[PDB]
């Protein structure tokens, strides 16, 4: 559940 | 003689800076990105780079990258309080785990903007130096330096695993559009001692580049 910048 | 003075000061005038150890400490600064307004950060040190002790290693709370940052220097850092930070040890769950990813090439579960599952290939390299319960982690196709809970993310199945020196050298690179930008090695990988990290000096980010 990490975004990318 | 009655001269005008010149190149006047006097060595009162004349204080240590970085004097304080902020090793470990927690701290708030302010911002000024170009004429842009001045908004303020929080973070953790976690290193003073042995090769030139102007430059810290900052985690800041909720950047996923690690930044360089020469603390005392940089002149967009403003109002430098270092934050008295607390007896909350974190300790690591389960450490056998954790002992071995260092070194190994994993698998990085990211959202993209829609909600779907992008996966990014990387590499885990040490566990980090203050907040030891997070890893430094770099990635093939965005080889700068990253910090993440990469257990946590095991835990939750957002990761998976398979199977003298040269650190002071300043570097330049050779930019296929002619000019050069100039930097240096700062460390060495323990994990992988072919890896080494650099910082150029007009960037924040560090780099990590397999140099054998």
């Amino acid at each position: 559940r990490h975004r990318k910048v | 003689h009655h001269h005008h003075h010149h190149h006047h000061g006097s060595s009162e005038n004349l204080y240590f800076q970085g004097s304080r150890n902020i090793v470990g400490c927690r701290i708030q600064h302010g911002w000024k990105e170009g004429n842009g307004p001045v908004t303020q950060w929080k973070g953790t040190v976690l290193d003073q780079v042995p090769v030139n002790p102007s430059l810290y290693l900052i985690k800041y709370d909720g950047f996923d990258c690690v930044y360089g940052l020469e603390l005392n220097k940089d002149e967009r850092v403003s109002a430098l309080e270092v934050l008295p930070d607390r007896v909350a040890t974190s300790r690591i769950s389960d450490a056998h785990l954790a002992d071995t990813m260092i070194g190994k090439a994993v698998e990085h579960m990211f959202e993209t903007e829609d909600g779907s599952k992008d996966e990014w290939r990387g590499m885990v390299l040490a566990r980090a130096p203050v907040m030891n319960t997070w890893f430094y982690i770099t990635y093939e196709k965005d080889p700068v330096l990253y910090m993440y809970q990469l257990l946590d993310d095991y835990k939750e199945g957002d990761l998976r695993i398979m199977p003298d020196s040269l650190v002071g050298k300043q570097v330049e690179y050779a930019k296929e559009d002619g000019s050069k930008r100039t930097g240096m090695v700062i460390h060495q990988v323990e994990a992988k001692p072919s890896v080494y990290f650099i910082k150029f000096d007009d960037d924040f980010h560090i780099y990590v580049y397999d140099l054998v």
